[PDB]
């Protein structure tokens, strides 16, 4: 189940966390074999997990045209790429010892879970007020100005 | 140390008292960082509540 | 009534994840 | 019955060690399975416990006013770690041979039975004084000059 939740949180929906296309990821129901108390710490993963998908379907599509697009969407995956290799490195740790629960693997993401939310917005900006040309260095700025000292 | 020792209820708690004591402060001095509409009213209030809050501990 | 009958390690468990017995679990919750 | 006593010992009283709000620990009545010889010995381990209880409620309280009062607490807390600390170990002892009487259990304790008691009496002349701000440092350090080298 590790395994299958570190395929989730990269970009891969299955039979155990569906995929909506309105609402997000999100654990489908009850299972028996896994405790009914685990179902909330997950749909609190997730809420990370539709951010990655959102972000690379986004990114994949372009979309609006024009360089400075072009270039954020290109810089965009550089900030996103700590994200990826912290991911690699769980299916490590859960390789060496198996006594690691997902509390643990919940902790790792740490970081991720308080920096995605603050850009969300940022995307939203631009696809919901078709900000066109150089103007995004501007929209891009007055979010720089932020307290949040990783943002 | 659980899946790898006795361990029991009253053990585990006695072992988080150092922890169960500070974090009973932050219900406290979070409490007067929630109960708050402007930004600037909200976040003088926020600073100054830890600096009196502070001076209460020395 | 019926009860589930858990285990005694269980409980510590899942006090972890969350950081007689109605009682001294009535303290932790308020954690 | 003997992780039953090394709880009430801790602070957890139940239906075999009863608590009374103004006397303190001790023992119900007489219990058929036990000897009727040992419902003294309980009694004799008890005035320890009350002790403990009877600190920690008061620990907790912080109860008057002052750093002088909460650091006092705090620093009340260090004396009376060894006692915590020799109580874990009873119950190793145990887990090896099942053959340990209450008799090596009421041995162990030995220093803390003569230690706790003269340290009661600086508690009560504060919170029967109302000994307010640094005067403290005073009150503590009149018992300080005792005779007894543990205290």
């Amino acid at each position: 189940m590790i395994h299958e939740l570190l395929l989730a949180l990269s970009g891969y929906p299955g039979s155990i966390f569906t995929w909506n296309k309105r609402s997000g990821l999100q654990v489908s129901q009850d299972f028996p074999f896994l405790h009914p108390s685990e179902t909330s710490v997950l749909n609190r993963l997730c809420r990370l997990g539709t951010d990655y998908i959102r972000f690379t379907e986004f990114i994949e599509q372009y979309t609006l045209h024009g360089i400075y697009l072009r270039a954020f969407c290109t810089g965009l995956d550089s900030v996103l790429q700590p994200y990826r290799q912290a991911l690699l490195d769980l299916e490590q740790e859960f390789l060496g010892d198996p006594h690691l629960s997902i509390s643990h693997v919940n902790y790792f993401l740490d970081q991720f879970q308080l920096l995605f939310p603050s850009v969300m917005v940022v995307v939203e900006q631009i696809k919901s007020q078709k900000i066109h040309g150089c103007q995004i260095l501007e929209t891009v700025y007055k979010h720089s100005c932020g307290g949040l000292p990783p943002v | 140390c659980i899946i790898n020792t006795t361990i029991t209820l009253a053990i585990v708690v006695d072992k988080l008292a150092p922890r169960l004591s500070q974090l009973k402060v932050l219900h406290k001095v979070f409490s007067t960082g929630v109960a708050e509409t402007r930004n600037v009213v909200r976040a003088s209030h926020l600073l100054n509540t830890l600096y009196k809050a502070i001076l209460e501990y020395d | 009534d019926d009860r589930v009958l858990v285990t005694e390690t269980q409980v510590i468990r899942e006090t972890l994840w969350l950081l007689c017995l109605r009682s001294v679990l009535e303290q932790i919750a308020a954690y």
